[PDB]
RNA sequence: AUUUGACCUCAAAUCAGGUAGGACUACGCGCUGAACUCAAUAAGCGCAGGAAAAGAAAAUAACCAUGAUUCCCUCAGUAACGGUGAAGCGGGAAAAGCUCAAAUUUGAAAUCUGGCAACAUUUCUUUUGUUGUCCGAGUUGUAAUUUCAA
RNA sequence: AUUGGAUAUGCCAUAUAAAGCGCUUUCGAAGAGUCGAGUUGUUUGCAGCUCUAAAUGGGUGGUCAUCUAA
RNA sequence: GGACAUGGGUUAGUCGAUCCUAAGAGAUAGGGAAGCUCCGUAUGAAAAUCGAAAGGG
RNA sequence: CAGAAGAAUCAUCGAAUCUUUGAACGCACAUUGCGCCUUUGGGACCAAAGGCAUGCCUGUUUGAGUGUCAU
């Protein structure tokens, strides 16, 4: 008798938390523009905060900053 | 079922690759604690959800 | 005397002072990426000499027109039918049935995977 | 049904002609007569300020004259700008005052008729700010003031001042204390 | 592998043809891997992949320098050719307009600037 | 200068002329939108003394807010949110009726070169002035939060400072 | 005048919905 | 008749050029705000920066007077209120002052964005400007002088 | 390889100008639904609402002293 | 052995989805709210979309 | 391990690439669903490249107005 789904995979956050009838993710709040976050969920914030991913651009910016954001080609 | 979507199939595809045995040569490397699989799932056991 | 609709103003096209991208991007779906590898499993090998057909592992973005153009530009062999499926591991496998003029064995020999 | 912008465009007009207008505003929709207005603008056409091109030509001409071998005549033009005109009224240097009848914020011109009368300056309300704008090579001129002309134009300047007196001060002279509108 | 500098002293079409034959060779190398090849071929797969990457790199560089030459000394250039430090630095005030001063302040700094003085002990 | 006359007339808000103009203008803004552009300010004297110059970069928006928090502060916040590329310079009351108070908000375009090259307004381009109307750094914002100089106008108590040597 | 009279006539039925209190 | 040209208002454009969103949030500024003085706390909402905010008195004082703001010791657990709880002065850390509106350049809008063409300059072919020309903004006021210490 | 500021040195600038100082035989413009009052709400301060200012005036402290808000 | 290890296996113009819409959800123009946002979707505008692998095809 | 042999799973890092998404931006997305504009290529069709979100600001163009006017 348990062969129906309440939530599905979320497009934005890739978890099975996107409700079907309400059409809003319980985890990240998609389709809301702002990502769902609550200060009482300190652990919930640190599971999805920055640094849990690749941070590909931020590492690029940090190495760039350490040299004063120079451009061009050396001698 | 036999009516799955593409996204469901693709998620199934990598979930089938994840639960495969580890090659022996990577175990034989030095400083490599990897000697078994701790992400081994079985279909009758825990569901993918 | 009714339906005061908008007057028709001319629609000036875009006249940019600069292109939004400095250089154009080369075609991202070329025949080399379309045809990845051929399958040489025994079932495919049977199809080779029992149906004048070659089994290719194609890119997952490829559509029947594209493999048709890709094999034609990479082998100059004229296909008659293409059938595509997606394997359970998430890879597209294409059965290209050639015309009776070409021989699947000769094509397989010249590719080098018989 | 007409768009809301043109509905409000017509509705503002009807209400302005419908409501009880205090005399300080009621004095504005009574303006100068036709022929006097044409003679006003005929006189001001002579004394319109020099254009930017004419100014630049004069500036380069005097600059090269000074540079090569070497002071000009007294300029004669109409005086524009609200503050500059108000200053001229304060100093009594202005001889004739023209106020556009359709200034958008009416408080910008509501105090002028009282001020010119206090200084005894001949003032008149003329039609449309656009005409004053073309006179001074502008889009909009809220007020114009004539303070000095050439000697040969003094005779007819006195005549038009008498004419505007007759058609604006001898005539009317009651709308400034009459509850207009309604 | 091909040296990047001698790749630079060639023309566009030659790099295009070298690219095309490299892709033929890579396709041949991969089918050898599928059908069973020697360790030399399996190792040659990586080096030929890197050499196509070199040719793509030099082609893209030559195109971008060409575009920079085309847009040299122009008010507006493509957003790819424009600088990218940060969004904040791009939106910030330039040093010229941070140094802009009213004529009042110019006179003040002309006539009463920070003087150079000292005290005798 | 006529702005002295404009200012002195604005003092007397119960005058017959001001009452007639206010009713007609307030009626006009009613069938206008809640927030609408005003190409030229309705009180040029007030706008100039509040910091508005008739140059490319300054924007005047008229907003109506119902009565019954500070209406001037609410007007600034709503206009600032509605024009997100503009810094709210200041605002001033223009009109009122039984239920609607009308305000005109002066905004500045930080991206415009006529603003970025003017040393007398360049301070607003700095990123520290983003959404001043929301942080409470405007004139009505400062007055509402009670910022002032004098005995009339918390963290120093809820902490117990423990020095090294004690 | 005719437009406003028509406006009132339609508002009498179509745009009634005044009832300005929604909790 | 009606055609022609202005100004005002309002539109439309895949028009030219720009800008806002979202994320982090320890510190910063606001709105809002409980319950078991709790607490202007926690939660909720908005918005920034490297600091934020505050800041050059519509300030203290009743002295031989002090002199922008911020922080620290002290005042002091005092005044005050009915357990809450300052501030002036004094000693230090740091110091820096200023800008507009309100008056006519009226013998001259002297002001400014943008388009076009050159000249340049660069953390940089990626940056920032200069001049000339055109259009526009602008007299419903942009420049210079003035901010009460004057 | 960059620069940050000064020193020496070269070249342009255009001052027919601008500014500081002592006197007046002079005038001295100064921010409004804002201050303020009554009432209700929040922890004097702030806000809602009725009403609504002045120009040696207005605010603050016990005629005087000190400041000059919006 | 359905467990473990190594491989192979799902081929569509005609079968379905995709198309349409029902109950319903909801963008937009406007109106509120200190605000995240609620009403509004045929509505006083210078003109939708989603929703059925058992419905229609 | 095999393998060839300016090497390297080296460091630095100013030149580039950066797939599908996501504030996410042609419309949608429990769908590898549905489009439109420009150009090019292929032997009507297909393919490829470049584009099409919203609000706001400055300017440009076209308008709309029995709104005010001048002939
Ligand atoms: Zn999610």
């Amino acid at each position: 008798m348990r062969h129906n789904k309440s939530h599905t995979i979320c497009r934005r956050c890739g978890k099975r938390s996107f409700h079907i009838q309400k059409s809003t993710c319980a985890c990240c709040g998609y389709p809301a523009a702002k990502t769902r976050s609550y200060n009482w969920g300190a652990k919930a914030k640190r599971r999805r905060t920055t640094g849990t991913g690749r941070m590909s651009y931020l590492k690029k910016v940090h190495r760039s900053f350490k040299n004063g954001f120079r451009s061009g080609k050396p001698a | 079922p036999s009516h799955k979507s593409f996204r469901t199939k693709q998620k199934l595809a990598k979930a089938a690759r994840q639960n495969r045995p580890i090659p022996q040569w990577i175990r034989l490397r030095t400083g490599n604690t990897v000697h078994y699989n701790m992400k081994r799932r079985h279909w009758r056991r825990t569901k993918l959800n | 005397s009714t339906t005061f609709r908008r007057p028709k103003t001319l629609q000036l096209s875009r006249k940019p002072k600069y292109a939004r991208k400095s250089v154009a991007h080369a075609p991202r779906l070329d025949e080399y990426k379309i045809i990845v590898n051929p399958i040489n499993s025994e079932s495919a090998m049977k199809k080779i000499e029992d149906d004048n057909t070659l089994v290719f592992h194609v890119h997952l973005k490829a559509n029947k027109f594209t493999i048709k153009e890709a094999v034609r530009k990479l082998y100059s062999v004229e296909p008659v039918k293409i059938n595509t499926l997606i394997r359970p591991n998430g890879t597209k496998k294409a059965f290209v049935k050639l015309s009776a003029d070409a021989d699947a064995l000769d094509v397989a020999n010249r590719i080098g995977f018989l | 049904k007409w768009p809301e912008y043109i509905r409000l465009q017509r509705r503002r007009k009807i209400l302005n002609l419908r409501l009880k207008v205090p005399p300080a505003i009621a004095q504005f929709q009574k303006t100068l007569d036709k022929n006097t207005a044409t003679q006003v603008f005929k006189l001001l056409n002579k004394y319109r300020p020099e254009t930017a091109a004419e100014k630049k030509q004069r500036l380069v001409a005097e600059a090269e004259a000074v540079a090569n071998g070497k002071v000009s005549k007294k300029p004669y033009n109409v005086k524009y700008g609200l503050n500059h005109v108000v200053a001229l009224i304060e100093a009594k240097k202005a001889k004739l005052v023209l106020i556009a009848s359709d200034v958008d914020p009416i408080e910008l011109v509501v105090f002028l008729p009282a001020l010119c009368k206090k200084m005894g300056v001949p003032y008149a309300i003329v039609k449309n700010k656009a005409r004053l704008g073309t006179v001074i090579h502008q889009k909009t001129a809220a007020v114009l003031a004539v303070t000095e002309v050439r000697e040969e134009d003094k005779n007819e300047l006195a005549s038009i001042v008498s004419a505007v007196d007759a058609n604006f001060s001898a005539k009317y002279d009651e709308s400034r204390r009459k509850w207009g509108g309604g | 592998a091909l040296k990047t500098f001698e790749l630079r002293k060639q023309s566009q079409e030659n790099l295009a043809e070298q690219l095309q034959e490299l892709r033929q060779e890579l396709a041949s190398l991969r089918v050898q891997k599928i059908a069973g090849g020697s360790g030399s071929k399996l190792s040659k797969i990586k080096t030929t992949r890197k050499d196509i990457a070199r040719i793509l790199t030099v082609i893209n560089e030559s195109n971008r320098l060409a575009a920079r030459e085309a847009y040299k000394n122009k008010k507006y250039i493509p957003l790819d050719l424009r600088q990218k430090k940060t969004r904040a630095i791009r939106r910030a005030l330039t040093p010229y307009e941070q140094s802009r001063k009213t004529l009042k302040q110019i006179k003040k700094e002309r006539y009463f600037p920070l003087r150079k003085y000292a005290l005798k002990a | 200068g006529a702005y002295k006359y404009l200012e002195e007339l604005a003092k007397k808000k119960q005058s017959d002329v001001n009452l007639f103009l206010s009713r007609v203008r307030a009626w006009e803004y009613r069938q206008m939108n809640v927030i609408h552009r005003a190409s030229r300010p309705s009180r040029p004297d007030k706008a100039r003394r509040l910091g508005y110059k008739a140059k490319q970069g300054y924007v005047i928006y008229r907003i109506r807010v119902r009565r019954g928090r500070s209406a001037r502060c609410t007007a600034e916040e709503r206009v600032g949110r509605y024009c997100s590329n503009l810094r709210v310079l200041n605002s001033y009351w223009v009109n009122q009726d039984a239920t609607y108070k009308f305000f005109e908000v002066i905004l500045v375009d930080p991206s415009h070169k006529a603003i970025r090259r003017d040393p007398r307004i360049n301070w607003i381009v700095n990123p520290v002035h983003k959404h001043r109307e929301s942080r409470g750094l405007t004139s009505i914002g400062k007055k509402s939060r009670g910022i002032g100089k004098g005995h009339r106008f918390w963290l120093r108590h809820n902490t117990l400072s423990l020095r090294r040597y004690r | 005048d005719s437009m406003y009279s028509d406006y009132t006539k339609r508002k009498a039925e179509s745009d009634v919905k005044y009832r300005v209190k929604k909790a």
